[PDB]
């Protein structure tokens, strides 16, 4: 994470100390390209495309 | 003296008493401490998550 610029770091059900630090049994990481005028649209609770 | 078995449904009353309190005792304050809505499961998230 070190390596970028992060915009907004929202962990959910888990803190963002924790999710560098705890163990568990498989990570899934997914990325893509994403402008930040949608960052609303991005979320679990929302009626965007 | 020698019948002290299943049929006796007086002995079968001391087998329910007992029972009655075990299971009141063991089983409901046990299975009782476990978990309630569904994330928090065992502790309350202190560190290992939250």
């Amino acid at each position: 994470l070190s390596l970028f610029s992060v915009n907004d770091f929202t962990c959910s059900q888990i803190s963002p100390a924790a999710i560098a630090s705890n163990c568990y049994s498989s990570l899934i990481l997914d990325y893509f390209s994403y402008p930040l005028s949608m960052k609303s649209d991005l979320s679990v609770s929302s009626a965007g495309p | 003296q020698t019948g002290f078995t299943t049929t006796n449904e007086a002995f079968q009353k001391v087998q329910d008493a007992v029972n009655n309190n075990a299971q009141a005792l063991s089983k409901l304050a046990s299975e009782l401490s476990n978990t309630f809505g569904a994330i928090s499961a065992s502790i309350g998230d202190i560190i290992q998550r939250l």
